[PDB]
């Protein structure tokens, strides 16, 4: 229960890259490009979880 | 009782033989309640207790 | 038992504050990652007051780091001694209010307060009893001053009954670094004389001037006048954190040093301070420690002690010593100068011992002196502030953000009054 | 512990403000967590426990299992919030007979229950913060034909908000009660 | 015959943590607690091979106990004895009988209630207290009124340090004084003076120490109390208890401050020099620069002065000194008292402590006498609080506390009187 | 005037930074020691030739790459320029000695074409200094920063250096021939203020490896001297990073603030697949050390494994194998030593092979004829005076600075009784009875106390103040009724102990400090700050003849032979003299104890000389006939 | 007082009912110890850390400081008549 849900967006994003120290996940900007400028779609969803796990010789035998 | 510190009672310490010092009157005292604690604590022969005992128990069949 | 609560407000206060608690660290023996690593015991028996216990053999510190600016916390972060402080008492804004008191406490105390104040209050609670806060910060930045009086006044509204020291860095007209240094002072010091129960003065120019005479260094950086400072602010509180034959409250310092509610505004010094090229020719002793402690080239305010005179001083000494040379040292220095103390408080010296000397020193002391040579200084800023505002000048970035005309003139009738009271009784 | 104590017209136990007040109690959490948050009602440190299991999460009073606590006062107070869960409280109590009576009070359960050992009954809570006084001399007088003596150890399980429980020797009104002990 | 002592304040504490090592050093009792009857009047022997001793330690800092905690006699001392507070009084009388006064004398006295039962034979009270502090003066008057309340009868030997007309570490001692001293008045009995400009003399002349720290006042002061205690501990010619001083140095209701001095001061070089006979330390007992208090006493006129003495020592050099003395016109005494000396003789002669400069005399001196040198020093510290008082300072953290100027009115009215009366008996 | 052949040596200097080295070839080890060098067999403990010259404790060493010059430097008092000095460890005599620091020398670098010599020096100081070596002479200087430099080191083709201030900064200086100068290019740290202490250089100058004060090891890339990655991954350790080695292969071997080792991977890596590189890893958790980390040398190449030597600031000296293959790091401690001034050792009685030596907070017992140490009992933190054994084996007496006797046992070092305040202050002297129930014992104060002992107790007899300054030493005739006190005022007070009281009071003009019963108590010989030892008849007291053995300075250390003809005489300066007792002759030793020798003993065999001085250093002798 | 110091005073309570140790702390053993001696004294090849042991006792309590001067030189300061203290 927040009075402004956005109202600690910018504090938290630098106290984990900076204040904390710990690594930030920078992922999901291929594509994007520049600024001024149209970012390239891509057909990918974001919410499927397309794991899809391909265990083709590693499966143990019964 | 006495190590729990229940008991209203205090050595008066006088010149002659010492009396008990009552922080509450003994008229309306439950009986019921003190009587056999005293009673029993006659049996003991330390210093500091036997004294009040007996003490004890004279002053309330008195 | 008892309990500090420290605050950092403004680049000033923020920078002292890293030289002090790296001051503290090295008296404890704690490392610069958070794990003790001394050798005598007398250092784990009185942690509590400066470090709640944290998991793994960490400790971390009592203190609260507010600012504006990212550059500040970078700073801090950046040298020894910066990774220890908790990653969570980083109250942090994003612009900066850039030397407005009007900025500092008005516009973004509206929404930094609430969460400093909600960080200061769960620390409180953090300990069982509380003894005291202490806010280092300047009194003509932006950020440490307006900021740091709005907590204040915070803070003194919810906790009515616990002890403030304010170590407030004031500016000289000789060592100006920006412009509207009367304007903030002014208002900075109204509310403190009427909301802080003590004030420790300091000043840039006495401690470039000790560093020049006593020390005799080249190069005077913020370092070295850092580290000075932060002397003072382990030695101020040495009594509550060691045993000693003489053990002193802050409380009872409280009580010694201030007659009067109003006249709470003190100077400080600090002994021995001699030069690397001198050190060898020295004895150490009390009587030579005395002497330079009471010696008006030692202290750390641009106000002439021999101007005015000693409503109240008190010295507290750090090391093995017989307290019947040091109570017939204050006797001489007493008697000797007589003149210079009031004829209407007897005994006017408070003497306190402690068992510690700090580390690389046979043996230290603190004089802390309520005298009346700060009116002084507070009429030197008035005439400033008067001359400013008998010409609106720069009124305007003030007036356009909520103020007007009224603070400005309660505030110079109020420093005028008070002034007018140091003079009274003087 | 506090066989030597002084034991006078209030003794705490568990104190909400403070370094460490988990100390003599020994915490024994699964699946569940406790934590030292703020209230946004009281505007204070009070201590949450929370567990999916209610018989799985608790504190006991005293950390050895085997050593007992000593405390003569007659009175139990905790002072708790009501979240709308299952909560339950456990106390044991030593007879003149020199047996030990325990008493389980919780919320979800219908009739009161009365074995040789266990006293097991309902409680049902008000909406906020509210304040419990427990009398465990006039339940032991009820429960059994033996009077009270001495209390041995207290228990409280998942689901609550708690500070300040205590122990005391009479039913004290809220006028005449000191401030440190109050709700507000 | 069993006394018990409690130690309020940093320096009733550092004057117990002198005495109590002297008492076990004198009695053979190693720091932990046992020996390798006479003992019985400090130390009780509980269970088998433990003795604990009689005593109080209070104070709201914990700092000066927890280091009586650690420090050598860890096992000495019963942990429940030591009682620590959170916070100091800060040299405020208001708050150390007001504020924490009120949650820590309850207990203090229902501990001293179970030391009491306990006690079979109890002689009386003692207290170790300065009343420049906070703490010793505020809540060290509070218990004083609750035990004349509980008990009332029984003598209180208090043992008050005050501040040095000149010498002074403090700023709102003379309130302080002047407050502690007005519940000092109708509640204790006999009240003794101690200074600490006058020990610092003592021990830069006699004992021939050019830094002295409290320690050796600390011990000094133990070796008096041990002096005049050893009456009741052992036994000699002519022995007397706590209570023959109640009826010889208390002439009037509210007249009690006794003056106290000690004999020989002597260091180890000086003992093979000066010859140790009755009649040299019984003149040196009586000089200014031998008492324990920096006052004169030429500007007055005793009353009454009892001499304990220790060692081999019999009834007629004794005699022969008071004889001497009596004869003697340099010190005057009064005419309500024609016979006001009070000998008495104990066979034990003082022990030496390990650590001191003293050195091992064969007999040893103790005089306790009752003056008007405390009227003039009452005098100058009445002048010294109204002059503060004048321009109502420090008032405001009384006010605060809780307390008013009323309390501070009849302090002072109250000591004006006391002066009245110490200018009309020794006429 | 005939040397005497010297025996074995225990003792090193810790507290040196950067101080034990291997030599690159064959088999041989270097430390410096109180003011002089000492080389070693690596095979076996032989020890070696000593190079002395110094005037004072030296505080650095260099070894050229080639291994044939050595430079040294110590430090000086105050206003008295410290000079370097150079060695050739083939043909070992003094080829250059140059003065040019004001106070110290902080640090000296060898050139990779062993021809320039980098010297820094001085906390105040802060020059840095070019020397070449053909020829004694200075090429350039130039003044660091404001803040002191720590370190320096070179490249492996040397025309540039770096080095690292102490506080905040580091810099890179280049030499050209053009100028003749130093040019200096500041490192582009990011914000980093960190507080350097050791550096080292890779194999092939690409990065440096610096370890901060906060903890972490710290890489610069070099020819633009950029910060990069920080140090471990897992942490900072205990305290500043304290040494460093660079393993011949692409790993860095730290040694932190508290005994701790480890091996850190230096190949960058990205990681979470972003430009960021991720902190080095430690490819191996080193095991604990209990001294503070202040010297790591690379001993030996093995295809095995990596052999290195790390010196402690308790002066442990430990041999670490690492195993690339399989990462496990395996320590073994060859030597230790006192890391503190020494004062007071002890013999027991007929018995040979036990030393009880005591430093600041330490007592060790030592074997005498391998010369390891068997025990070790430490106090926190106090200074230890007088220790003796008694004269039956079942307790070991020390005196301490705080006023305390503490009593020991010599198996399993259990503390039989304490004495809680014998002496206003430190206790300097102390004696046990033949009995073994009384003891004596003398303080600061002056005065001298009797101490009688029962099975549960420790009573105090009367106690005697004649004297007015220390109790230097006090000596038991073989019956207790007689003992020799002897002082800093210039007098010796002989005690009875059936009355306590005094016989006699030997005087002379300066201060006492050593006086030793003869041989069936026929007279006595007392040292002190006169220069002149004397002879006094026990009985009525009188000077029988004065030698004036060693007038350059004072001498306080006596021992007699067990049959009384062989006396053996320390002092002031460095030499330890053999005297015959009836004559005045010298069959002394000059070479040795770089510092001041503070006691001296012969062991009851009659077969060995043990002495030990103001430095850590147990000197093992021969004895031989006068 | 209060629950902190009631705590505090049950633990020193057990501890002075607890006999007093003489270690306050010990490295490898007494035994060990011996049997390492016992085969340095019968022959070779025993390591360094097999015969080294250590103890470490309470000790001094305070940081380790510079012995105070309680007199300085005798011809500056005396008394009022006259000596050397
Ligand atoms: N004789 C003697 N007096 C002492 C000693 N220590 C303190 N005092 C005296 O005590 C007076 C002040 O009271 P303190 O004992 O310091 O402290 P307090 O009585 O507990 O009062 P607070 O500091 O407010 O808590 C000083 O004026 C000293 O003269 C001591 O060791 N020996
Ligand atoms: N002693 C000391 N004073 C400083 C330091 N940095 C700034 N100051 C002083 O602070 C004053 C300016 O305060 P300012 O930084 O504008 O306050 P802020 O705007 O609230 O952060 C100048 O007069 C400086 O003398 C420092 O590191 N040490
Ligand atoms: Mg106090």
């Amino acid at each position: 229960m927040n009075g402004d849900v956005a109202g600690s967006l910018f504090t938290s994003t630098y106290r984990n890259v900076k204040l904390a120290g710990k690594a930030p996940p920078a992922a999901n900007l291929s594509g994007t490009g520049s600024c001024f400028d149209t970012t390239s779609l891509s057909p990918a969803r974001a919410g499927a979880h397309k794991a899809l796990d391909v265990q083709k010789d590693e499966l143990p035998v019964w | 009782f006495y190590e729990r510190g229940d008991l209203p009672i205090a050595v008066d310490h006088r010149g002659s033989k010492n009396m008990i010092a009552w922080k509450v009157d003994i008229e309306k005292l439950d009986y019921h309640h003190y009587l056999p604690i005293f009673f029993d604590g006659i049996r003991e022969t330390q210093e500091p207790y036997r004294f009040l005992a007996v003490k004890g128990v004279e002053d309330m069949l008195r | 038992m008892r309990e500090i609560v420290h605050i950092q407000g403004g680049q000033c206060g923020n920078q002292i504050g890293a030289k002090f608690w790296e001051v503290v660290s090295d008296e404890h023996g704690i490392d610069p990652t958070g794990t003790y690593h001394g050798d005598s015991d007398l250092q784990l028996e009185r942690i509590n007051v400066y470090f709640n216990e944290a998991t793994g053999g960490r400790y971390v510190p009592r203190a609260i780091l507010m600012d504006l600016e990212p550059g500040t916390m970078d700073s801090v972060r950046s040298g020894p001694y910066g990774q220890i402080f908790r990653p969570d008492n980083f109250v942090f804004g994003q612009t900066g209010a850039g030397n407005n008191w009007a900025k500092g406490h008005y516009t973004e105390g509206a929404e930094l307060i609430d969460s400093v104040l909600d960080v200061v209050r769960k620390e409180a609670e953090s300990c069982d009893c509380l003894q005291g806060f202490q806010v280092c910060h300047s009194l003509g930045g932006g950020t440490g001053s307006g900021m740091g009086t709005l907590l204040i006044s915070k803070i003194r509204e919810e906790y009515p009954d616990r002890m403030m020291l304010t170590f407030s860095v004031v500016p000289s007209p000789k060592v100006s670094d920006t412009v509207v240094e009367p304007y903030n002072a002014t208002l900075s010091v109204h509310q403190l004389v009427e909301n802080a129960d003590e004030c420790m003065v300091l000043d840039n120019e006495a401690l470039y001037d000790i560093c020049f005479r006593t020390l005799k260094l080249t190069t005077p950086t913020f370092g070295d006048l850092n580290h000075l400072i932060s002397a003072v602010m382990s030695g101020i509180t040495c009594c509550l954190r060691f045993p000693g034959q003489l053990n002193a409250d802050l409380r009872k310092l409280a009580v010694n040093l201030i007659p009067f509610p109003r006249l709470h505004f003190f100077m400080v010094g600090f002994t021995p301070l001699t030069s690397r090229g001198s050190q060898q020719y020295r004895a150490l002793t009390v009587p030579e420690l005395t002497q330079q402690m009471w010696d008006a080239k030692n202290m750390m305010c641009a106000a002439d002690p021999r101007h005015g005179r000693y409503l109240t001083a008190s010295a507290l000494f750090r090391g093995r010593m017989s307290t019947k040379e040091v109570d017939e040292q204050m006797l001489n220095v007493q008697n000797k100068n007589s003149s210079y103390f009031v004829e209407w408080i007897p005994n006017n010296v408070k003497s306190s011992v402690c068992d510690i000397p700090p580390k690389g020193l046979k043996m230290s002391a603190t004089f802390i002196g309520n005298s009346t040579a700060i009116q002084e200084m507070f009429k030197r800023v008035s005439e400033q502030f008067t001359a400013m505002f008998r010409r609106k000048a720069f009124l305007h970035w003030y007036t356009g953000e909520g103020m007007d005309e009224m603070e400005f003139t309660e505030a110079e009738s109020n420093m005028n009054d008070l002034v007018s009271e140091y003079q009274q009784y003087q | 512990m506090f066989k030597n104590a002084f034991q006078s017209g209030f003794l705490s136990v568990l104190y909400s403000i403070g370094s460490k007040p988990l100390e003599i109690w020994d915490k024994q959490v699964s699946n569940g967590h406790i934590k030292r948050i703020t209230d946004a009602d009281i505007q204070s440190s009070v201590l949450e426990i929370m567990g999916q299991n209610v018989s799985t999460t608790y504190i006991t009073c005293p950390a050895d299992p085997n050593k007992t606590l000593g405390i003569k006062l007659p009175f139990l107070v905790l002072i708790i919030k009501n979240l709308n869960k299952y909560f339950s409280f456990e106390v044991q109590v030593l007879d003149d007979k020199n047996v030990r009576r325990r008493f389980r009070a919780s919320n979800y359960q219908s009739t009161t229950r009365v074995k040789p050992f266990i006293c097991t009954m309902p409680m049902r809570l008000d909406s906020g913060w509210n304040q419990i006084q427990f009398n465990l001399s006039d339940f032991t007088r009820r429960a059994y034909g033996t009077n009270y003596i001495e209390t041995l150890r207290v228990q409280v399980h998942a689901n609550c908000r708690i500070r300040r429980i205590y122990f005391s020797d009479r039913l004290y009104s809220e006028e005449e009660l000191p401030a440190e002990f109050k709700l507000f | 015959r069993e006394v018990i002592s409690i130690h309020i304040g940093q320096a009733g504490i550092q004057v117990g943590n002198a005495c109590w090592e002297l008492y076990c050093l004198e009695h053979g009792i190693q720091p932990d607690g046992q020996m390798p009857d006479a003992f019985n009047t400090f130390f009780s022997e509980t269970g088998a091979g433990k003795h604990v001793p009689r005593c109080i330690f209070l104070d709201l800092e914990p700092t000066v106990v927890d280091e009586v905690r650690t420090g050598t006699y860890r096992q000495l001392f019963h942990p429940e004895q030591l009682i620590s507070g959170k916070e100091d009084a800060a040299n405020n009388f208001a708050r150390g009988h007001y504020t924490i006064g009120k949650e820590i004398v309850d207990l203090a006295l229902d501990r001293i209630r179970k030391l009491a039962d306990n006690c079979t034979g109890l002689q009386g009270f003692l207290v170790f207290n300065a009343v420049g502090g906070g703490t010793g003066s505020g809540l060290g008057s509070l218990l004083l009124e609750r035990l004349s309340v509980d008990y009332g009868k029984k003598s209180k030997l208090g043992f008050t340090v005050y501040p040095s007309p000149q010498v002074s570490t403090a700023v709102v001692e003379p309130y302080n004084s002047v407050l502690s001293t007005h519940s000092l008045l109708e509640h204790t009995d006999v009240a003794v003076m101690l200074d600490n400009e006058a020990i610092y003399d003592i021990c830069r002349r006699s004992l021939d120490i050019e830094r002295p720290t409290y320690t050796n006042l600390n011990r000094l002061i133990a070796q008096v109390i041990s002096s005049l205690t050893a009456s009741l501990r052992f036994d000699g010619a002519l022995n007397v208890d706590i209570t023959e001083f109640q009826t010889n140095l208390v002439p009037y209701p509210r007249i009690h401050f006794m003056l106290s001095s000690y004999a020989p001061i002597i260091s180890a070089e000086k003992a093979y020099h000066e010859q140790l006979s009755v009649a040299e330390i019984t003149n040196a007992a009586f000089e200014p620069a031998s008492m324990m208090v920096k006052c004169d006493p030429r500007h007055g006129k005793y009353m009454a002065c009892c001499l304990m003495y220790r060692g081999d020592v019999v009834p007629k050099d004794v005699n022969a000194s008071v004889a001497t003395i009596k004869t003697k016109r340099t010190i005057q005494f009064v005419d309500w008292c024609p016979t006001g000396f009070k000998c008495g003789i104990n066979y034990q002669p003082p022990t030496v402590v390990p650590g001191g400069d003293l050195a091992k005399v064969q007999r040893a001196v103790c005089m306790i006498s009752n003056s008007t040198a405390i009227g003039e020093i009452f005098s100058r510290l009445d002048h010294k609080f109204d002059l503060m008082y004048a321009k109502r300072a420090f008032v405001h953290w009384y006010v605060g506390e809780g307390m008013e100027e009323g309390e501070f009115s009849e302090a002072r009215e109250d000591l004006a009187a006391l002066e009245k009366d110490f200018e009309e008996v020794g006429a | 005037a005939e040397p005497l052949v010297l025996n074995s040596v225990i003792g090193f200097g810790g507290a040196i930074e950067n101080g034990l080295i291997a030599h690159p070839d064959g088999r041989t080890i270097i430390y410096p020691l109180g003011s002089t060098i000492v080389l070693r067999d690596r095979a076996d403990p032989r020890s070696q030739e000593f190079l002395q010259g110094h005037s004072d404790k030296v505080s650095c060493l260099a070894l050229s790459r080639s291994g044939r010059y050595l430079a040294s430097g110590q430090i000086t008092y105050m206003g008295f320029t410290a000079d370097i000095i150079i060695w050739d460890l083939e043909s070992k005599q003094l080829i250059h000695r140059m003065a040019l620091h004001k106070v110290k020398v902080q640090a000296l670098d060898f050139s990779c074409d062993e021809r320039f010599l980098a010297s820094l020096g001085g906390q105040d100081d802060n020059a840095l200094v070019l020397w070449d070596v053909a020829s004694g002479n200075a090429i350039c200087g130039s003044p660091c920063n404001t803040n002191f430099t720590n370190c320096v080191k070179f490249f492996n083709n040397s025309p540039d250096k770096l080095i690292t201030a102490g506080n905040f900064n580091m810099n890179v200086w280049t030499y050209d021939a053009g100028n003749n100068k130093l040019r200096p290019t500041d490192a582009t740290l990011g914000t980093l203020k960190r507080v350097f202490k050791s550096v080292v250089v890779d194999a092939n100058d690409e990065y440096a490896y610096c370890g901060t004060t906060t903890g972490d090891v710290l890489q610069i890339a070099l020819e633009r001297v950029l910060f990069k990655n920080t140090g471990p991954a897992k942490g900072n350790v205990q305290m500043g990073v304290t040494a460093t080695c660079e393993v011949p292969t692409g790993d860095i071997l730290v040694g932190g603030g508290d005994g701790s080792l480890q091996v850190l991977r230096t190949v960058p890596e990205p990681s979470s697949t972003n430009p960021k590189l991720l902190r080095k890893m430690p490819a191996l958790a080193g095991t604990k050390v209990e001294g503070a980390i202040t010297s790591i040398a690379l001993a030996d190449m093995n295809a095995r494994g990596f052999t290195f030597f790390v010196g402690t600031a308790m002066c442990n000296i430990y041999k670490v194998t690492y195993e690339p293959a399989t990462s496990r790091l395996k320590e073994e401690l060859v030597q230790t030593a006192h890391n503190d001034k020494i004062n007071g050792m002890a013999f027991p009685n007929e018995y040979s092979e036990v030393f009880a030596t005591c430093g600041t907070g330490f007592i060790r017992l030592w074997h005498l004829t391998t010369c390891r140490e068997l025990l070790r009992i430490a106090v926190p933190n106090l200074e230890c005076f007088c220790i003796a054994f008694t004269t039956d084996g079942s307790a070991i007496l020390s005196g301490w600075s705080d006023g305390k006797i503490r009593a020991f046992g010599p198996q399993s070092g259990k503390i039989i009784f304490t004495i809680n305040d014998a002496h206003q202050k430190a206790v300097t002297a102390i004696a046990s009875t033949a009995d073994s129930s009384r003891i004596l014992s003398g303080g600061e104060e002056g005065m001298v106390r009797v101490w009688r002992i029962g099975r549960t107790s420790q009573t105090l007899e009367a106690s005697m103040k004649d004297h007015k300054g220390p109790v230097n030493c006090i000596r038991i005739k073989g019956s207790g009724d007689e003992c020799v006190s002897a002082s800093s005022d210039g007098s010796c007070i002989l005690w009875d102990l059936h009355t306590f009281k005094r016989r006699t009071s030997l005087f002379a003009n300066t201060f006492f400090k050593s006086v030793v019963y003869h041989p069936d108590e026929s007279q006595l010989v007392t040292a002190g700050t006169d220069r002149k030892v004397t002879y006094w008849d026990a009985y009525d007291g009188n000077a029988i003849r004065i030698i004036d053995g060693s007038d350059l300075d004072e001498v306080n250390a006596l021992a007699v032979d067990r049959d009384g003809e062989a006396l053996v005489s320390g002092g002031g300066d460095k030499l330890v003299k053999l005297w015959g007792y009836d004559e005045g002759h010298c069959y002394f030793v000059g070479v040795a104890h770089s510092g001041a020798i503070t006691a001296v003993g012969v062991t009851p065999d009659k077969q060995r000389i043990v002495s030990v001085g103001t430095e850590g250093g147990i000197f093992i002798w021969d004895y031989q006939r006068p | 007082m209060d629950l902190k110091q009631q705590v505090k005073n049950y633990t020193m309570t057990i501890r002075n009912t607890r006999p007093p140790t003489m270690i306050k702390e010990q490295d490898k053993s007494e035994f060990s110890h011996f049997r390492a001696l016992q085969v340095l004294a019968n022959g070779d090849e025993v390591p360094y850390e097999a015969t080294l042991r250590n103890v470490i006792h309470d000790g001094a309590r305070q940081p380790k400081l510079p012995p105070r001067q309680t007199q300085k030189h005798p011809g500056y300061i005396r008394n009022e008549s006259g000596g050397f203290f």
